[PDB]
């Protein structure tokens, strides 16, 4: 997975 | 001859109508524009093929879908990108992941309910011979 938004 | 393109014209009108219903659904606002590399700089390190509903619309208008199957491939890509990129920690992360599934489920439900299977089968088989 990526870091994530926000 | 002429009849093959009426199938595709009719498919595009149908696809335009489905996409518009998805794109005005408040649940799917996050999928109506491309992910912004300025806001999410690491996105390109995870997701090789970005996709969103505004790109889906452009692709309809530019005759890139000959079948509902290819269209649903791109809906599926939108969902699977969101599941591959977004971790499952925060509530905001869960929310966007559930929304991605709901986007896929809603597109499939609409298509299951409204799409004639023999019309789709004709589309797929015209695409084959070409």
């Amino acid at each position: 997975c990526g870091r994530g938004k926000g | 001859e002429e009849q093959e393109e009426d199938t595709f014209r009719e498919l595009r009108i149908f696809l335009r109508n489905v996409t518009h219903r998805l794109a005005i659904d408040k649940r799917f606002r996050v999928f109506t524009k491309p992910v912004d590399p300025d806001e999410v700089p690491d996105y390109v390190t995870v997701i090789k093929q970005p996709m969103d509903l505004s790109s889906v619309i452009s692709k309809i208008d530019l005759h890139k879908y000959l079948t509902v199957k290819d269209y649903l491939r791109d809906i599926d890509l939108i969902c699977s990108n969101a599941l591959e990129y977004n971790p499952d920690r925060d509530p905001g992360d869960r929310l966007i992941r559930h929304r991605a599934c709901a986007l896929r489920d809603t597109a499939y439900a609409i298509i299951k309910e409204e799409l004639d299977e023999d019309f789709e089968q004709l589309a797929e088989e015209i695409q084959e011979s070409r």
